[PDB]
């Protein structure tokens, strides 16, 4: 559903609707780093827009299950997984110039900012 | 216990449903349908099957007792005394009504009222 | 007769259970679809 580049410019990092998210190599041979590879969502039927914090250390994620997951996308981990919204959460933006902004839109019709 | 509960009780009520719905005479399907609501803790749904039940079936000793045995555990006492006379007025010549209204209004300390429903009894001698 | 209406006893079951899980984890994805 929904790609985002690495604001290093390195990684098309897109989430795949088998529930996950997949990084490419978007600047070398389209090459897909399975050691990149975010897991934990449910991403099948909905376009949930994951993005990067600017240090390219933490990944944001969403999933239509209300779930707000702040992963750590080195490690391909989540070290958070909370509340964002009660509908399909569609819109987890971290914010490049922000240290803890992440700004939610969904489905809920509520628009969030957390930090 | 959002819908998978709800979608089993769905299930099986729309079952108790169409099984009473086919015979709507013999009475174990009643109580089945109606004691699975009160262990699922429904009394207004249940109450409502005991009415219907008994409008099918007004001459059934085991329909009344269990009726009433839902009120007792559940302490409606009010409730529960309205269901005995009702049914000692509409069956009188059954006699463990007579005997479950006085224990259980004994047990409940109103020992006037036994005195009077003995009254009452004894006008049948 | 008897024992093959045994048989769909459980094999119904599972029917909405692949209906359940499917679509608790359908409708819990992002999308709350009605069949209808």
């Amino acid at each position: 559903p929904a790609v985002t580049l690495s604001p290093n410019g390195k990684w098309l990092a897109c989430q795949s609707m088998d529930n996950q998210i997949l990084i490419f190599g978007a600047q070398n041979r389209f090459r897909l780093n399975k050691k990149k590879i975010f897991k934990g969502h449910m991403v099948a039927g909905y376009a949930c827009q994951v993005d990067f914090s600017p240090d390219m250390s933490y990944v944001i994620s969403g999933d239509g299950n209300g779930k707000l997951n702040i992963w750590d996308w080195k490690t391909t981990k989540l070290y958070s997984r909370f509340k964002a919204h009660d509908k399909v959460c569609i819109g987890a933006v971290w914010h490049p110039h922000e240290t803890s902004k992440v700004i939610t839109c969904g489905w809920d019709g509520l628009i969030k900012l957390w930090d | 216990d959002e819908e998978e509960l709800n979608d089993y009780k769905l299930r099986k009520r729309k079952t108790f449903e169409d099984n009473i719905r086919k015979n709507r005479t013999v009475i174990s399907n009643w109580i089945k349908y109606a004691q699975w609501e009160e262990s699922l803790k429904e009394i207004q749904r249940a109450r409502s099957i005991y009415e219907r039940a008994l409008d099918v079936d007004y001459r059934n000793i085991t329909l009344w007792l269990k009726y009433a045995e839902m009120e007792m555990k559940n302490r409606q006492v009010n409730h529960a005394r309205n269901i005995w006379d009702r049914a000692i007025t509409t069956l009188p010549r059954v006699n463990q009504f007579w005997y479950k209204y006085t224990y259980m209004e004994e047990m409940l300390g109103n020992v006037a009222g036994a005195r009077q429903v003995f009254e009452r009894w004894m006008e049948w001698q | 007769k008897a024992k093959r209406k045994a048989r769909e006893k459980q094999l119904e079951e599972a029917r909405r259970l692949a209906a359940l899980q499917k679509r608790r984890e359908l409708r819990a994805a992002g999308i709350e679809i009605q069949k209808k």
